[PDB]
């Protein structure tokens, strides 16, 4: 019951999931063959949410992998935990997006989505009582923007009751990978605000800080950066796969975090994070977890929470602990930071307690914030969008795929209306 | 599965392609006999037996240099129905390359390309190697780029063109051939890359300490640039790039599609020690004006977009540190309307060293593909060379006599002048 | 309860603390790993004042270490008991002070103090009921003067109720290490008189006498000189960490020793001190400890107490003893030296008795004097300051960092007002 | 982490730097091949492999002495892009060092320094080794000190300058070069140190009993002074010192920044016995006028400030005894306004002995850096040498003919005379 279908899109969304399914497998004791070799009997108690039991007592992940070229798909199936996926789910094309939103959403996305939706519907029938969908993609890329938002527009037309959330990767302030990423993000945010129940904004630039300032890694790779994103994702549905004193799931967090239907962009945070040898110089208690979830250097989105105001806060705890020591810390951060919250929402902190820690640790927590400090994320993009659209540069790669200039004006109008809403409730009281 | 054939036109194309396909064999352990004792599936079509052949079409109008491949060391590698020759050369003449001689064998080459296009399913694009100064590389290439946009159209047609040097010119009619071949390829090409000879003589003298370079030593450094661009199709990388992705990120306006190449580090064998060569150390050598492979001052222009191709042991975090310092310098300046001017690619494989070569074995290298407005000063010098010779109507009777209307020069010159003022439109800033 | 946060500044303040935390660790049985290997159960009874308990039953010191160059910080972390400190607390810079008060307090001190106060506040929240702060630094150096007094100006703005005391090192009469130390001391005393509850003046020159005249050491090093300063510091808070017949602490001594809020400069003294082999020729009783605490050759400040008059005297005793034999000696030194005290303060001797001696000894004492004999310390500096300021030499290293000449005149006016006060109550009656 | 590069200008700079970097290798066990079978992190940048290179820039206008390092024993140690040569020497001429020849290669050396400045994060300052008599060491140094104060500014730029001897002069134009190079470096330098040749001939004869010294034996004793100053950055000490701390404690007024060096003990191998050499014994040898390395009587002036650098087995208590006796003597006298005239530094490492050298192995040594007014008598003798030759306008046509206004000599001479009366302002006492 309450099963989750996982969809991966783009180059980044595939390499997150190749790390993500390795993370979930150690929470259930799954070899790269696909059998069960755990030790605790609570691992197979709710195994059916992310896995389908096959003949011979093997378990296969409920994952769907999308690309437009066989390059990265050949890397996943040849790497470790590539022999766990069903070979039918590898859906791919031959053209390649070319890092462009137009060819990802109009030209090649339309000729691929029917091959995908025949696989999505096959996983949708097999589930007993389907909870909802989740998606891992980019916003600066060509595939994960175009093909990603196209799948969301087809799903919501079929399953309006199911929850739809994306662990998207948002572009960075200082450096930039895609040159035309102000076009790719703006035409994708216009789709995400009308079709997603909640959205996790993640910046790579905020992840480079934690790998250097906190964990003191001299040489972090993407296998280490995408490891932290997958640790946040498992900490969201950890109260759906294990019993707890106070249980939550994807639907409870979709209600307590969204006061208005357009304001559903978040910021994720994970705790505890120390160095390798520098863990013995620090106790691991509940106020040690609370003081790390609220400083600005722990957010996975490049935005300072001290500028804006929080609307709602979801704290999802793991492991054996005590409820008063939670409420000793969850109330205290609402008293001393009394101006940094919003006033007309009393007790805007949501508590979720699971019983099972991750493998090896003693306890852990997961921060799902919702603030007006992400208006700087959109004001930085909308300034870069108008600085490029007014000269009409890089536009013949969009006009040459059947796209009028009214379509750009609608996305730019939709983004500025979103900025005005977060500007309103920041100075409101 | 993502195949990409290459076309080599003229004498300049073949002698570069000799060093290129020599380098591709060593990056996969391929014997010169086609054997080896599928990552390489993009550039080699496997036979029924254990033998691999290149996806290349060597075409030339004179039979000298093609027979050297037919008689040299790399003899049993190529398909002999691909080494297309001609009776006589175009002899530094666009009209003989586009009207007289080229109209005889153009239907044969298109037959050979279309047979290679059928057995490949993920055909990305074309790679044309030629030179602006030669008769074949400017005449026959301009005929060839017409037919491919008619037939294929949706394929990424690239060019590693040899730009004519500012001061060191061999053929006298190089101001004529470069104007004529640019007016033809402007409506057909996608992203043509510029490489100059005279700057490579400056690099091989100052860095490599070779005071006697040949065309062989120039073809080694050019083949490193060819290798690093096609490195993402041949090997797995942490952040890959496709040949379709170059024409999206580097071409802002449909006329201006002339970037330039830059490779680093270029050091000798004994200078491979005495320094550590970090990714923050070799990145600043790319934006140094002394290492740019076109004789143009980059501080006279503004960078529109820049591609960075890392390969080898490259940390993704320190690339973010290295790019961030370059945006803080004051000599390097971008254009006002472009806030994001970087395209980053990381591959795992280090660049190998050809035996009997001159570069040292390193662990990392950068290929930079930058599209700047600093080339607009060089086009104006080319128009100044053209207007002097054409005003006296010199060498025109070798062009009109080979099937060409004499008024066609006013078509190409005025279009180049209209191309000249387009950079002046780009060079001004925004409003408020 | 009643925890102490320890702050170290400058080159000298770090090398004292590297000796100091080794001294405290033998009073609690702490290995260089950081665990507990004592034998008596009273060692862990009040362990929380100088230590924080970590996971795995290890204890880490509540210490904060400040420098402007990574030189001496690399020496401490690589030496013995360098593996006991938390690696997060090592706060340092890259420029270096250059032995100058201006660059220590204006230029580089302002860009470092926010990195320090985020660590001071982190230790301030973790304590249950914070007693107060202590600081170890110099007055002739560049870092410990500039960066040291800047931290005191930021702390007193936040914690006016907490006690703030400095174990400062005062320059010597005969030799001089810093050339510009009349400038560095004068601009630092101007800060110390408005922001410190009490101040321990320590001269290196007085320590060279005791290592030669008393202990007969032919070759003393700074590891032997700074060993005596740390023995005085442990003897101050020894009545806070152990029960006694009559207990004292940092707050009781801050009241009984300070009659006027500007007169809070002391002179420390420690007893007993003998030679190595010459201990068997002398009994160790209470009148043997009393006769060594009052002669001039035992003071750790280069000043003769016979010139001025004492105001108040704190005697802190350790080990099992008897109260009458204390008062047999504490009264007798107030009868025979009846002119050397002040008249309008009756019974100006404060008694403090702890139960636990140091490791190995039988009993011990600690002398905290407060006299008008330290006016010679300020008159010697203020004469050297006016002899250098009137020619304006060495001044462009201060004017070049944004400092007007009125700032020198305010410190010189503030010091002469302090000299006039000690001159007043000496001849008063 | 506290790095500090060094610059060696001219023939006098290189031949000192040959003995200096020979000494740094033996104080860390560094092979001459850069290997060793991070305390040394200040003066050596580690490569990717196990090899360390010096942070030095050897520059000279004549190609003789630079090629000796390129061909001698220390060959595989240096980076060959650092050994900068020139076509022709300045040939004892400030004008050729500052206008004619120096303006050709000054942009190349600043490029090499700025690349070393980027890879170092805790860059403290610069160390310039030159001589006042030479054409390069006075001309090219005066050009070099201009650019560094423009670019860097906040870095402690030091000079171990070779002061010209009172009686033993080789070049005839040494009164011209010393006046011109002082007027230029006065607004750029921080603390320039003086070392004279003729006093070292007096020390090596009287103490070492060497009646035949060469420039090699002079470069050994100078390199001991270079070692003891930079000893605190390379080793842990009980009371360290930084290169920023020298310019604070030794320079009272912004014009007067010329101290002088003194090293002790200097004794032979067989005289290493027969005496104990305590810290109170070798300290009095420093303030002896016979051991001062500038031919000036210190009793004719007054000491302003003095730095003491101890190294080896040094007791901190007995240093306090040794300084206290010197303040009680009557020949040594300080200035009235300065009551505290000592800067004390103690390091643990004893000074090592180069094999094939002439100094004996001791356990302790003192480097004294004293800034006194006794040098003001020597500057007045230099102005007396200058005014005699310039009054007849001798050798002027070799200066005006190399791009220099003839009235520029009145700028430098009057500024030196204004510098001369500044010591007269210092020499008088206070009022009441
Ligand atoms: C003795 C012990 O506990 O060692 C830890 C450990 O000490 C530390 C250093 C770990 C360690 O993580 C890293 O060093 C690291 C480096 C780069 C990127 C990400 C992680 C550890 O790898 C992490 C790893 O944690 C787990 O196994 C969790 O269950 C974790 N799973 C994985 O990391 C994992 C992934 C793939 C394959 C195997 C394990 C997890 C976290 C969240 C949600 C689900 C699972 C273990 C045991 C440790 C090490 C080895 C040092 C830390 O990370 C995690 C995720 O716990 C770093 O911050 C914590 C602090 C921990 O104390
Ligand atoms: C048999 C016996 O008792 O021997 C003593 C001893 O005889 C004498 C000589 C000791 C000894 O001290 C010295 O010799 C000394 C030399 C130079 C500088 C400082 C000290 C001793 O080291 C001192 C040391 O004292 C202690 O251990 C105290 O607990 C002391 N802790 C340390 O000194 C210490 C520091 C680091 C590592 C180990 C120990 C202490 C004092 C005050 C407050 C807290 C702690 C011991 C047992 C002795 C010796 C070894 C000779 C004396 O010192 C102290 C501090 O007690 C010198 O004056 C006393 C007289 C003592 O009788
Ligand atoms: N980079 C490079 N350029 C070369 C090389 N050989 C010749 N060129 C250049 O090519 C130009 C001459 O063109 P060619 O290729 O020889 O002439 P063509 O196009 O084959 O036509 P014909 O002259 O009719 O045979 C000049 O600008 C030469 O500098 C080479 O090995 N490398
Ligand atoms: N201390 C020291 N001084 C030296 C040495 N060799 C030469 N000198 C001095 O250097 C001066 C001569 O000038 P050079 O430095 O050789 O000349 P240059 O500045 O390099 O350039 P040119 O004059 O153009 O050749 C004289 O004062 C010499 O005493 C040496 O080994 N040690
Ligand atoms: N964190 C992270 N970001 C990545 C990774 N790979 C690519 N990206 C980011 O994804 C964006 C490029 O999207 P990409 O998926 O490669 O293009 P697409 O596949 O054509 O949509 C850039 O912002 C990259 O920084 C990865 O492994 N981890
Ligand atoms: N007792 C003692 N005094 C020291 C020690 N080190 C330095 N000093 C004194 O501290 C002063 C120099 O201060 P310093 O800390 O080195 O300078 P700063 O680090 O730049 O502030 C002088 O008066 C020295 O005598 C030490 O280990 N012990
Ligand atoms: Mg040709
Ligand atoms: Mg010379």
């Amino acid at each position: 019951m309450r099963e989750i279908v996982h969809i991966q899109a783009g180059q980044c969304g595939n390499q997150i999931g190749a790390k993500f399914w390795e993370v979930i497998s150690d929470e259930h004791g799954i070899d790269p063959t696909g059998s069960y070799h755990g030790d605790s009997d609570l691992q197979l108690e709710r195994i059916n949410v992310y896995y389908n039991e096959a003949a011979g007592n093997k378990y296969v992940p409920r994952a769907i992998l999308v690309d437009l070229e066989p390059g990265t798909m050949d890397s996943v199936r040849s790497g470790p935990f590539g022999q766990i996926f069903r070979p039918d789910n590898f859906v791919f094309g031959q053209s390649g997006a070319g890092n462009n939103w137009a060819k990802g959403h109009y030209t090649e996305g339309a000729e691929l989505v029917d091959s995908v939706l025949d696989v999505v519907r096959k996983e949708s029938e097999s589930c007993d009582c389907l909870q909802g969908f989740q998606l891992t993609h980019s916003l600066g890329g060509g595939t994960g923007s175009g093909m990603g938002t196209l799948l969301i527009s087809k799903i919501r037309e079929e399953y309006p009751d199911r929850i739809m959330n994306t662990f998207s990767v948002v572009p960075s302030p200082k450096v930039s990978d895609t040159v035309v990423e102000p076009y790719n993000a703006t035409l994708s945010v216009h789709q995400l605000v009308e079709n997603t129940d909640e959205t996790y904004c993640i910046d790579n630039e905020a992840l480079y800080d934690i790998c250097f300032r906190t964990l003191k890694l001299t040489t972090p790779t993407y296998g280490d950066l995408n490891h932290l994103v997958s640790a946040t994702m498992s900490g969201v549905t950890t109260c759906l796969r294990f019993p707890g004193q106070l249980n939550a799931d994807l639907r409870k967090l979709a209600v307590n975090m969204v006061p208005f239907p357009r304001l559903h962009f978040f910021m994720p945070g994970f705790a505890p994070l120390t160095s390798r040898g520098s863990q013995q110089y620090r106790a691991l208690t509940v106020p040690e977890l609370t003081q790390q979830m609220f400083d600005a250097k722990n957010m996975m989105a490049a935005c300072d929470p001290r500028h804006g105001r929080y609307l709602t806060v979801a704290a999802v705890f793991r492991g054996r602990m005590s409820m008063k020591e939670v409420d000793e810390q969850m109330l205290n951060v609402q008293n001393k930071n009394s101006s940094y919250f919003v006033e007309w929402i009393p007790n805007n902190v949501k508590t979720a307690v699971c019983d099972i820690p991750p493998r090896g640790l003693k306890m852990s927590a997961t921060f799902i914030g919702n603030s007006t400090a992400i208006q700087e994320l959109f004001k930085r993009i909308s300034e870069q969008f108008t600085a490029m659209f007014r000269r009409k540069a890089f536009l013949h790669w969009y006009t040459g795929e059947g796209m009028d200039e009214m379509e750009f004006t609608e996305a730019e109008s939709n983004m500025n209306d979103l900025v005005s809403e977060y500007q309103q409730y920041q100075d409101a009281t | 599965m993502r195949e990409c054939i290459s076309i080599h036109v003229g004498q300049a194309g073949v002698q570069i392609g000799n060093a290129c396909w020599e380098l591709y064999c060593l990056e996969h352990g391929i014997q010169p006999d086609g054997q080896m004792p599928d990552s390489f599936n993009t550039f080699f079509s496997e036979t029924g037996a254990g033998k691999h052949v290149p996806r290349a079409v060597f075409v030339d109008l004179e039979p000298t240099v093609i027979d050297e491949v037919r008689t040299g060391t790399y003899r049993q590698l190529f398909h002999p129905e691909q080494l297309i020759t001609g009776k006589e050369d175009a002899a530094n003449n666009y009209a003989r390359g586009h009207y007289t001689i080229g109209k005889e064998i153009i239907d044969l080459v298109l037959d050979r390309i279309r047979k290679l296009a059928d057995q490949c399913t993920g055909l990305q694009g074309f790679l044309v190697f030629h030179s602006f100064g030669g008769g074949t590389g400017s005449g026959f290439t301009s005929l060839l780029m017409e037919r491919l946009s008619v037939d294929y159209g949706k394929k990424s047609k690239l060019e590693f063109s040899i730009y004519p040097a500012p001061q060191v010119s061999t053929a006298v009619v190089e101001p004529y051939n470069s104007i004529l071949t640019t007016h033809t390829t402007l409506e057909h090409s996608d992203c043509a890359f510029m490489v100059d000879n005279e700057a490579i003589y400056d690099i091989c003298r100052r860095n490599l300490d070779i005071e006697r370079p040949t065309y062989t030593n120039l073809n080694r450094l050019i083949s490193q640039i060819v290798s690093s661009i096609t490195a993402s199709l041949r090997f797995d990388g942490a952040l890959n790039v496709d040949l379709t992705e170059f024409q999206t990120n580097l071409v802002p306006y449909p006329r201006i599609h002339f970037p330039l190449a830059t490779y680093a580090p270029v050091i000798s064998a004994e200078k491979a020690y005495h320094e550590q060569l970090s990714v923050a150390e070799i990145t600043n050598a790319c934006f140094e004006p002394a290492n740019q492979m076109v004789k143009c001052d980059p501080r006279h222009g503004k960078y529109m977009a820049c591609c960075l191709l890392y390969r080898g042991d490259v940390v993704p975090k320190d690339v973010n540190a290295a790019i961030a310092t370059i945006k803080t310098k004051r000599s390097i300046q971008f254009v006002d309307w472009c806030p994001t001017g970087f395209k980053v690619g990381i591959n795992y494989q280090p660049p190998t060293v050809v035996p009997g070569g001159d570069l040292a074995k390193v662990q990392r290298a950068v290929c930079m593909l930058s599209n700047t407005t600093a080339i607009a000063e060089a086009w104006a010098r080319l128009d100044h060379k053209f207007d002097l010779m054409y005003a006296k109507r010199a060498f025109v009777h070798w062009y009109v006599g080979e099937g060409m209307e004499e008024g066609e020069f006013s078509e190409a010159r005025e279009d180049m002048a209209a191309l000249e003022k387009d950079y002046e439109e780009v060079g001004v800033d925004s409003v408020e």
